[PDB]
């Protein structure tokens, strides 16, 4: 769950933040505990700098909140971050790690999603498929 | 489109007939005054110098456009403003152009809607189909005649107006 | 004479281009005094000038209406050296170039490492490559004959169709 | 700007052939020539010339001459780069040699 | 009333009928017929963003 | 949002994209949601007949426009001296001296100077008067309204075809071979002998008297007889005045062949037994497929059967009958080619050869007419090849062509590649070094030293068709040859006049830069070949994408990977491949303008001395024909020019703005537009209006196509804008 | 120019009333949902 009681790192705000569809349409959350007070570039443009314990953000795009996850844990060995998506009705959905493994690293319970059993080179042509709704795949 | 009273309703038939029946008023009161000569400098060719390039016409002499008919269409577009404000501001009672998507429509009247004398719907939907019709005629006979318009209606009229 | 030209050599508007020529050298020579570098080489301009026109007025070259060189080139022996001849000597050294530098390419494949070959010549071989393409086609022909010039089809790389 | 400037003074870069000025305007001639170059890199994509070189790539196999260093289009960022040097040399040598011409003749 | 009031201004000043005696009737002919296209571009604004 | 209702993923878009996207898909019927086979082939029926009748609709309004505002009736009476007016002008933003420049014709009122030579087309048909104009245009709008019936009538329920009749080929090949060709000729040529021919000798033929004038003293007595001679005696004198009966003939049919000698043009009795024999001939062709009665060919059989035993062809044509029936892009990309090589004929012919009274000394509607026919077929022979990529990428199945011609095409892709390059690069570099070579060699004030190939194979060709000026002395041009003897009797004497005057553009004079520029035109063609056939080819896929099939034929890229894929789709070589088209019908439109010009002036060794190097190019046709074009307005004052002398500069605006489209790319733009949707969003008193789509930059093929838009529109504009108002200052 | 009074009429009428109605018709086609 996503504690909305975290603070967040001192920053001096920007432009760079985020527009009306964030409170509109969609937005985005990252946490992170880091071990000190440290500063870090914030990927929307700008530095802010991260205080000792937990750490609260909010972004406009899911791909800032993993660029600045990227940026933590090459920068600052920081691992346990979450990635969370939130809605304007309230509803909070986790998304990164999305079983708490990383992606990189196999688990347990992951299932396939879009694999394909023989090599591309065997995908069908398109005059086999038109006026068909079968897959070029097979 | 439909939804809003635009189209074959019954709405808009009823603004057309309005519309038919002032048409009619001013083709009446324009043949009058035409005949009787109370247009001042009626054959007065506008100059380009003056009033711009919009005056041409690219007739055969004179090359202008005439006085009477530029005071034909300034009356014509007093009323034209006069129609755009209570398009869009109408009176808070007054009947409106465009209806809200909720809207009930009217119903239709049939052949002949019940015939109620006065100031009432009926009257006035009866003499707006009467005069659209008579517009109808009236171009007609105008244009199979050569007749002009406004000697068409003093014919029509027995020369009464002129 | 062929496709109504006339010879250069008897064109009076050949002469008019030699007369201008000569004329327009010759108002710059005026300006000058004689013994100063200018007039020597405005002299000698002229002289370029006049045996230019004088050495393609006797080679049998057609000029047209324009008073210019025309050259023919549809196959007759009597303009052959217009451009069949001057052809084969490009022919000559154009397929020397390829053949060397073809034979460079079948040495390089065979060395440690053939990019470095590729960028840093072996100026001795290169100059063996370079003298043997003196009888390139005799060579080439019994490379193409011998199976070593063209590869089958079922060795080359290609897209899917 | 057409006309009593770029007409008119681009009379003495296109007349001066015979003359001492004539290679300003070989060079001018030379400059439009480049810069219209340049737009083939410019307006271009690295996909198309890829496949191209693959084709020549088949041909120089088919005689077994295909060198040991593949050849590969220049990279996007050298295709901008190349047709960038080649459309400013052509700007400005055009320039250079319709000024320098005019502002000999009559100057 | 101020948009309206302040467009009269530019189209009697600069307009083709400037130097003209029926400057002023031309530009403020110009303004109203400018103020019903801006009307229009209201209108439809309202009619597709609002439910 | 649901304005593309055909398609779901574009009507999902929250962006502007989707308006764009929308509007460049609307009639890629093939790729919308749930089209089936006989719904497209409906569809397209419907739109086919919806674009006759917007031709049918033009035509009438051409003919119109002309009836009302015209000036045809005082034309026809003097057609050499009287300025043909396309249409009238209403413009408010005109001052009066513009109105007063404008003014000509011999009408009270601005006209535009017409250029298409409708006047000379008109009048050679037999119409004089403005009624018939009228009638005309009404009898077009009436047909297109009848069009327009027949299309909303063929897609209501028990009229919809079923995919058996669009794909019946036989019956459709021999309908439209002997009544759509055959018939429509024979009542073309029933016009001119009818009402053209009589019409040219000053007799008036209309509907009220058609059946009571014969065409012929005779009457149809020669022709049920037999003695169809008859018709060919007697026929217009070399004194003949056009549109009157003095110098008048009585014949109907000749082959005199050559030019009427006061019209400059081609005889309107050849035109009668040229159609009418088209008429036969296509006839005799349009019996030749079996619909119904057993006789006739079978188009699959013929196809099947032409193998060579050698082996060379593989399986030879086996599968093309299905390929081609079920795939309407090979189709097209079929029609498309045919079409433009015929368009090119057309261009070249009717300069060569022109049907219509007085229009060789209209140098203006010459120009006009060649250059647009000639960018016409340019479009068309690209939007061949390209709709044959689209072929190769939607509907070529390789398991129903197993070792197929195009099969083998595709095998040897590599060859034809790599040898259309060989060829392009050979033309390129001998060309551009025979040109630098000449500009180097007069620059240094030595013009003798110029490398000027005589084209003597043209120039024999020339003598082979009767032209005596090279002195070649073969086939007609020999008065002892078997060919001269065989033609002496029927058409050689107009011919052999025509052909060996000086006053017409029959077989003109050819030198070097004739050589040279015909030349760069191969190297032109070849090298637009080689884009497009290679697009073609590489279309299904490549060694950089070997998938390419999967993504359809038109994508923006492959991304950065593999060392970068910009361009790589087919649709990006139909876009590369546009500016070579453009080029070409640049260089060849040049050539003609610059050679017809100075041949007009009577300074054709202007041309002759200054066509083999660029410089000759560059100053004694580009600058030198320049100034009445940038003299249409000035500080002094301005005359009719004035709107070329605007679109010129028009042109030369919208040209550039293209390359902002094909120079600057996405990214940056994006970032723009955050930007700007920031500044948007935090400004007061404008936040309170808010977008409903949101703006993002244009697509990478959006942009390249919208760059490619603006760029061909100055193309255009700039080439026609200098062709119209050169040749009106030089010669009108 | 027989019936001139008619390009007078129509020109303004084509080139300023039928594109405005075209693009606002349009529009609300386009955007509506
Ligand atoms: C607006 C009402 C109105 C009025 C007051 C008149 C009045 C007149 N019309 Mg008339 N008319 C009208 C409408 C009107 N009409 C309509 C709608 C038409 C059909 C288009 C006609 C068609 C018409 C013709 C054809 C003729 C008249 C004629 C006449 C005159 C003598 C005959 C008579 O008493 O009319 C009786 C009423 C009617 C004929 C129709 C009501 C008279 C002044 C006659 C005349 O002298 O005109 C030159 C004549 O020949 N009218
Ligand atoms: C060893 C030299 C060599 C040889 C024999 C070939 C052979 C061939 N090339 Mg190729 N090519 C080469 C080098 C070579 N190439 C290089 C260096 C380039 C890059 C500029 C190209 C670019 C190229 C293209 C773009 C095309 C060919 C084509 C062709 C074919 C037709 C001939 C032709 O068009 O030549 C023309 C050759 C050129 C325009 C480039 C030649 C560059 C120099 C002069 C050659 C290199 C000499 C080398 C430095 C000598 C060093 C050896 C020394 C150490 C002993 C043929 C298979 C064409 C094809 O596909 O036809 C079927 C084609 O379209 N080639
Ligand atoms: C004899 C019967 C007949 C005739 C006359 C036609 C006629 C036509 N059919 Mg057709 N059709 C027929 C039977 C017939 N069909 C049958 C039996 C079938 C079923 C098997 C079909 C199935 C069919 C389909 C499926 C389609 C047509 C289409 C068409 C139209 C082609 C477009 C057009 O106008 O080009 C006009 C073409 C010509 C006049 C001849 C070609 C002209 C060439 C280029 C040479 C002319 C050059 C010349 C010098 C120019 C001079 C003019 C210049 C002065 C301006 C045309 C009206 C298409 C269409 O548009 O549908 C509405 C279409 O999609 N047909
Ligand atoms: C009679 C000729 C003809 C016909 C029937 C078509 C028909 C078609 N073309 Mg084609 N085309 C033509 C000439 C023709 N074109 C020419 C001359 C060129 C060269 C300029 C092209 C270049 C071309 C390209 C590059 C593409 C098409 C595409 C298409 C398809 C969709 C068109 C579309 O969405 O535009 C709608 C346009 C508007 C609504 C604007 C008005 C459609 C089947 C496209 C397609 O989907 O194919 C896969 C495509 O990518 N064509
Ligand atoms: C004197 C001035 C001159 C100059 C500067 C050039 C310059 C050029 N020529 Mg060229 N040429 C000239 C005169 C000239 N030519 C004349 C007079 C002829 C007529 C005979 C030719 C015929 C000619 C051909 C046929 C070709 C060139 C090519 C080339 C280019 C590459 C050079 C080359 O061969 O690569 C060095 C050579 C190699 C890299 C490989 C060897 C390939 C050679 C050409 C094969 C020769 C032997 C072969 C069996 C003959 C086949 C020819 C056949 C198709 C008729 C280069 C820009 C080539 C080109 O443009 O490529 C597309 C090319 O293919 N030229
Ligand atoms: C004036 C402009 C120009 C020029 C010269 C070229 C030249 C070329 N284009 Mg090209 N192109 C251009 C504009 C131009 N393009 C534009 C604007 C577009 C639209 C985007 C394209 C699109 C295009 C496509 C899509 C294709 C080409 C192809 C080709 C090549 C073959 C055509 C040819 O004639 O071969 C002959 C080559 C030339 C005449 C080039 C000049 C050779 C020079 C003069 C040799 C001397 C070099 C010199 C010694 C270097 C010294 C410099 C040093 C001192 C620094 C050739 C390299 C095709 C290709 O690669 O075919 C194999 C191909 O597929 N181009
Ligand atoms: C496509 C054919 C075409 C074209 C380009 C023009 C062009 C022009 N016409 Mg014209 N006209 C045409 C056909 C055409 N006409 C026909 C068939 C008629 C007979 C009814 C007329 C009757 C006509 C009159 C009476 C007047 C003009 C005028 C004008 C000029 C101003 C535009 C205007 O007010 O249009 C007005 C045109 C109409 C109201 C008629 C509609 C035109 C046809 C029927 C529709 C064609 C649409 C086309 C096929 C599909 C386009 C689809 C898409 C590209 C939008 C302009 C030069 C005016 C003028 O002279 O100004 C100087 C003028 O007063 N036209
Ligand atoms: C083919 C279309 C067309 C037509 C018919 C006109 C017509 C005119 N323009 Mg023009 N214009 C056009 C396209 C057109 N323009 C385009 C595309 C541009 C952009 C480059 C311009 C830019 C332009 C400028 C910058 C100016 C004109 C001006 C003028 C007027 C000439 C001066 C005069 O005497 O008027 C005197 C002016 C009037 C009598 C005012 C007319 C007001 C109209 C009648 C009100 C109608 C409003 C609206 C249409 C109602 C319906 C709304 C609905 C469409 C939503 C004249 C009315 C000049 C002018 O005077 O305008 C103020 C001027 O300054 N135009
Ligand atoms: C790429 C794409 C993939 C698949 C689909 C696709 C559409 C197939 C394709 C697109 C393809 C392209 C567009 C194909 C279309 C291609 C080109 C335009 C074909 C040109 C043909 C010219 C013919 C052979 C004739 C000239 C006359 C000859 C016979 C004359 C000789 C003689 C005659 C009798 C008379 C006198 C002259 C002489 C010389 C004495
Ligand atoms: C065994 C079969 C032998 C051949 C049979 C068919 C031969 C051709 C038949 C043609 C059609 C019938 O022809 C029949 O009507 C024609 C039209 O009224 C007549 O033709 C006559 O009238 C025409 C119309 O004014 C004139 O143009 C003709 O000069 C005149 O001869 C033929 O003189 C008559 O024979
Ligand atoms: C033509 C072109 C190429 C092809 C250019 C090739 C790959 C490189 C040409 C370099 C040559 C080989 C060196 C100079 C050429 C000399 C005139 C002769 C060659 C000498 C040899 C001995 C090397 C691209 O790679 C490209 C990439 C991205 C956008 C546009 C384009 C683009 O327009
Ligand atoms: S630069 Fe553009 S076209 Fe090229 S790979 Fe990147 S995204 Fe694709």
């Amino acid at each position: 769950t996503l504690n909305l009681q975290i603070p967040s790192p001192t920053f001096e705000g920007s432009t760079g933040g985020w527009l009306r569809a964030a409170e509109v349409e969609e937005k985005y959350a990252i946490t992170w505990t880091s071990p000190k007070e440290q500063v870090f570039e914030m990927p929307t443009g700008g530095a802010a700098i991260m205080r000792q314990g937990e750490n609260l953000l909010y972004l406009a795009r899911k791909e800032q909140c993993l660029a600045l996850a990227t940026q933590v844990k090459n920068s600052f060995k920081i691992t346990d971050y979450k990635v969370y998506r939130i809605f304007p009705s309230g509803e909070v959905q986790y998304l990164h790690p999305k079983d708490g493994v990383f992606p990189e690293k196999v688990n347990a319970g992951r299932v396939g999603v879009g694999n394909v059993s023989h090599s591309i080179g065997k995908n069908l042509n398109p005059a086999q498929i038109k006026f068909t709704s079968k897959s070029f795949n097979g | 489109f439909g939804g809003r009273g635009l189209g074959v309703t019954v709405n808009a038939e009823r603004w057309n007939g309005r519309h038919a029946m002032f048409g009619i008023f001013a083709m009446v009161m324009t043949s009058y005054m035409k005949g009787h000569g109370l247009i001042p400098d009626a054959d007065k060719i506008l100059d380009v110098a003056q009033w711009g390039s919009l005056a041409s016409v690219w007739d055969g002499a004179g090359n202008g456009i005439s006085n009477e008919r530029a005071i034909i269409l300034i009356a014509h577009v007093h009323v034209l403003v006069v129609s755009v404000i209570a398009a869009v501001a109408p009176f808070g009672f007054q009947d409106t152009l465009v209806k809200e998507k909720g809207y009930t429509p009217e119903a239709p009247a049939g052949l002949i809607p019940p015939f109620k004398t006065g100031l009432t719907p009926e009257a006035e939907l009866i003499n707006g189909r009467l005069a659209m019709l008579g517009i109808i005629s009236i171009v007609t006979a105008s244009v199979f005649t050569g007749t002009p318009v406004v000697d068409t209606i003093n014919l029509g009229m027995g020369k009464i107006l002129y | 004479d062929v496709a109504g030209l006339t010879p250069c050599g008897e064109s009076k508007e050949f002469a008019r281009r030699l007369d201008g020529s000569v004329k327009k050298l010759q108002t710059r020579l005026k300006k000058y005094e004689a013994g100063t570098p200018p007039a020597l080489a405005l002299q000698k301009q002229i002289d370029k000038t006049k045996n230019r026109f004088d050495r393609y007025g006797k080679a049998g070259l057609l000029c047209g209406t324009d008073g210019l060189p025309h050259l023919i080139a549809d196959g007759r022996w009597s303009h052959s050296g217009e451009f069949v001849i001057p052809g084969l000597f490009f022919l000559y050294v154009a397929g020397w170039i390829g053949w060397v530098g073809r034979s460079y390419v079948l040495f390089a494949r065979t060395a440690d490492k053939p990019t470095e070959k590729e960028i840093i010549i072996d100026v001795p071989v290169a100059l063996s490559f370079v003298s043997t393409g003196f009888i390139w086609p005799f060579s080439a022909f019994k490379e193409f004959t011998s199976g070593n010039l063209i590869v089958p089809a079922d060795e080359i790389t290609v897209s899917p169709r | 700007w057409l006309r009593d400037f770029l007409w008119a003074q681009a009379s003495q870069v296109i007349q001066s052939y015979g003359s001492a000025l004539s290679a300003y305007g070989l060079i001018f001639l030379g400059a439009h020539f480049i810069w219209a170059f340049s737009l083939m890199f410019l307006f271009s994509g690295r996909g198309y010339w890829q496949e191209l070189i693959e084709s020549i790539v088949w041909a120089h196999n088919k005689l077994n001459v295909a060198p040991a260093i593949q050849p590969r289009a220049l990279s996007i960022t050298q295709g901008r780069a190349v047709g960038l040097a080649h459309y400013l040399l052509g700007g400005i040598g055009t320039t250079w040699a319709f000024f320098l011409a005019r502002i000999i003749s009559v100057g | 009333l101020t948009h309206g009031y302040f467009l009269v201004g530019p189209f009697y000043k600069l307009g083709p009928l400037r130097n003209s005696d029926v400057a002023l009737l031309s530009g403020f002919f110009s303004a109203l017929g400018l103020i019903i296209i801006l009307v229009a571009c209201l209108t439809i604004y309202g009619v597709v963003s609002f439910e | 949002t649901k304005f593309p209702k055909f398609s779901q993923a574009l009507a999902q878009d929250p962006a502007t994209r989707r308006i764009w996207y929308g509007l460049a898909t609307a009639h890629d019927l093939e790729s919308h949601d749930g089209m089936t086979e006989e719904n497209l082939y409906q569809k397209i029926f419907a739109s086919h007949f919806g674009h006759l009748a917007v031709i049918f609709l033009w035509t009438s309004g051409n003919l119109f426009h002309l009836a009302w505002q015209g000036n045809f009736e005082q034309w026809v009476l003097n057609p050499l001296k009287v300025k043909p007016i396309a249409h009238a002008i209403w413009d408010p933003h005109f001052g009066q001296p513009a109105v007063k420049a404008f003014t000509k014709g011999g009408v009270s009122y601005p006209v535009n100077i017409a250029t298409s030579g409708v006047y000379h087309w008109w009048y050679t048909i037999g119409m004089r008067s403005n009624t018939d104009l009228y009638a005309g245009s009404l009898f077009l709008l009436f047909l297109a309204g009848v069009f327009l019936f027949a299309g909303w009538l063929h897609l209501q329920p028990k009229f919809r075809p079923g995919l058996s009749w669009f794909k019946n080929n036989e019956s459709r090949l021999n309908h439209h071979l002997s009544g759509l060709f055959g018939f429509s000729s024979l009542a073309w040529s029933a016009h001119l002998i009818h009402v053209a021919i009589p019409e040219a000798r000053g007799q008036h033929v209309g509907w009220d008297n058609f059946t009571k004038v014969a065409p012929h003293p005779a009457g149809l007595q020669p022709f049920f007889s037999g003695n169809w001679g008859v018709y060919a005696a007697a026929p217009d004198t070399t004194n003949h005045i056009f549109g009157t009966s003095e110098g008048a003939g009585t014949a109907i049919l000749t082959f005199l062949g050559g030019f009427h000698p006061q019209t400059q043009a081609l005889w309107l009795t050849d035109i009668a037994h040229h159609h009418l024999a088209i008429g036969v001939v296509f006839i005799f062709a349009g019996h030749m497929y079996r619909t119904n009665w057993g006789i006739g060919h079978s188009l699959k059989e013929i196809l099947d059967a032409h193998r060579p035993p050698g082996g060379r062809l593989g399986a030879g044509h086996k599968g093309i009958f299905e390929t081609l029936t079920n795939s309407l892009h090979f189709q097209l990309g079929l029609a498309l080619a045919s079409l433009g090589v015929i368009t090119s004929l057309v261009a070249q012919h009717m300069y060569a050869l022109p049907s219509y009274a007085f229009i060789a000394k209209d140098y203006v509607t010459q120009s006009a007419l060649y250059t647009h026919h000639q960018y016409i077929a340019g479009f068309l022979m690209v939007g061949a090849f390209a709709h044959g990529a689209i072929f190769f990428v939607r509907d070529y199945d390789p398991e129903q062509n197993k070792n197929n011609v195009l099969a083998r095409i595709l095998d040897h892709k590599e060859a034809i590649i790599s040898h259309l390059s060989w060829v392009s690069l050979f033309l390129g570099f001998h060309t551009l070094g025979i040109y630098v070579h000449n500009d180097v060699v007069v620059a240094f004030g030595t013009p003798e030293k110029q490398i000027l190939v005589e084209p003597v194979f043209a120039q024999w060709i020339q003598a082979s068709s009767g032209k005596a000026l090279y002195g070649f002395d073969v086939f007609l041009s020999s008065s002892n040859s078997v060919a001269t003897n065989a033609s002496s009797n029927i058409w050689l004497p107009g011919w052999l006049e025509a052909i060996n005057s000086g006053k017409n553009s029959l077989f003109l004079p050819i030198g070097p830069g004739d050589f040279l520029i015909h030349h760069a035109i191969a190297l032109a063609l070849h090298t637009t070949t080689l884009i497009l056939v290679k697009g073609a080819l590489d279309a299904r896929g490549s060694k950089l994408m070997p998938d390419k099939k999967d993504f359809g034929y038109s994508f923006p890229c492959d991304g950065p990977g593999r060392g970068g894929t910009c361009d790589i789709s087919a649709w990006d070589a139909f876009y590369l491949s546009m500016f070579w088209m453009l080029n070409t019908i640049g260089w060849v439109t040049f050539y003609w303008h610059w050679k017809h010009v100075t041949i007009w002036q009577g300074n054709a060794g202007q041309f002759n001395e200054s066509s083999t190097y660029i410089m000759g190019w560059l100053r004694d046709y580009l600058w030198l024909n320049s100034s009445p074009l940038i003299n249409g307005y000035n500080p002094f004052g301005m005359n009719s020019l004035s709107v070329w002398s605007w679109m010129f500069l028009f042109g030369h605006l919208i040209w550039a703005t293209g390359f902002m489209f094909l120079i600057s790319w996405r990214g940056y733009w994006q970032e723009l537009i955050e930007t700007l949707v920031w500044a948007h969003e935090r400004t007061p008193l404008a936040n309170l209006v808010r977008w409903k789509d949101k703006p993002v930059a244009l697509s990478i093929v959006q942009a390249r196509l919208v760059g490619l838009i603006h760029f061909t529109a100055g193309y255009i504009f700039t080439y026609a804008a200098f062709v119209i108002a050169s040749t009106t200052g030089k010669f009108g | 120019m027989t019936a001139a009074y008619l390009p007078s009429i129509l020109v303004p009428i084509i080139g300023l009333i039928f594109p405005g109605l075209v693009m606002a018709f349009a529009f609300i086609y386009i955007e509506q949902d």
